[PDB]
């Protein structure tokens, strides 16, 4: 946060915590927006062979 | 009926059916004309007892393998319907119905290809199932769709682009043809590529292997 560090103290003091620890508003700290493609694996029954559907 | 079968009989009826029988092992009567052809010294055409040995027939009619029986690799024995067998099991092993059964070969018709260790195994197998691709009359599904599918597979199996779970799906393949068919040309398509995998499957993978290993 911006707040000047009288502020810091005084919510500090009204709250009984330090609050600047653990803000309700996220700044920097959030995944990027913009993410790199996935691969996403397949499943167990993706064999080429001894996979008859009546056995599952 | 065979010709061979129709020649055969009246001669059996002349000198009785004791002394037909009289030659080969029970249950396997008779004479049999053998077709020897492939890599021999001398390809030929004779006539011969039945249960008479493999190697003893190739070595005593045809000449010998080319470069030595220690220069073989594989023998069709029946025609390109039958599998194959490697140069161990035909050490010892005998030209009839029974003997061949047993070594999960067939008789067939009695031809016999030989192919000795200068020979692409994998090429001569797809060249098979190309021809039965080509001689397929179209009318059941089995043979009509599995057989071209198998040419494909043979195919890219030649090359090396396949990887090594494809053999065990080729051989599944094989399995959903034979016995499912109208006639039995979809077990001879099926039978040359068991045999195949059966007893060259280091061969196919390390085709993958370098395929693979080439081409990044
Ligand atoms: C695809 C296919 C092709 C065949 N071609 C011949 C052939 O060209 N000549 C032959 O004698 N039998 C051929 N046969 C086997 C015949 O069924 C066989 O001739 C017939 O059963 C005669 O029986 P026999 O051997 O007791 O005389 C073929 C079988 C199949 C499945
Ligand atoms: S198995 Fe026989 S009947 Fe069926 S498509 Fe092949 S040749 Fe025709």
């Amino acid at each position: 946060a911006s707040a000047t560090r009288v502020i810091q103290l005084l919510r500090n003091w009204a709250s009984g915590r330090d609050l600047q620890a653990k803000l309700q508003l996220r700044y920097q700290e959030i995944s990027k927006r913009t993410q790199p493609p996935p691969k996403l694996p397949v499943g167990p029954s993706h064999k080429l062979s001894n996979n008859y559907y009546c056995t599952r | 009926a065979n010709v061979e079968t129709v020649a055969v009989s009246p001669t059996i009826c002349r000198r009785g059916g004791a002394w037909f029988a009289s030659f080969g092992r029970e249950r396997n009567s008779g004479t049999k004309l053998f077709n020897i052809s492939g890599h021999v010294n001398h390809p030929c055409t004779v006539e011969e007892e039945m249960s008479v040995p493999l190697k003893e027939l190739i070595e005593k009619h045809a000449g010998g393998v080319i470069g030595g029986w220690d220069n073989l690799l594989a023998v069709i024995p029946g025609g390109s319907s039958t599998p194959l067998i490697p140069k161990s099991v035909c050490e010892t092993v005998l030209m009839d119905f029974d003997a061949l059964v047993q070594a999960q070969t067939g008789l067939g018709t009695a031809a016999v290809i030989v192919m000795d260790r200068s020979t692409d195994i994998v090429k001569a197998i797809a060249r098979l199932i190309e021809f039965y691709k080509h001689e397929s009359c179209g009318q059941c599904t089995p043979c009509r769709e599995g057989v071209d599918w198998m040419n494909k597979v043979m195919a890219r199996f030649v090359k090396g682009d396949a990887r090594p779970a494809e053999i065990d799906s080729l051989w599944e393949i094989s399995k959903q043809i034979e016995g499912h068919t109208i006639c039995a040309l979809g077990d001879g398509a099926a039978w040359p590529v068991q045999g195949l995998i059966r007893h060259f499957r280091p061969e196919l993978e390390e085709r993958m292997q370098q395929f693979a290993l080439q081409h990044q």
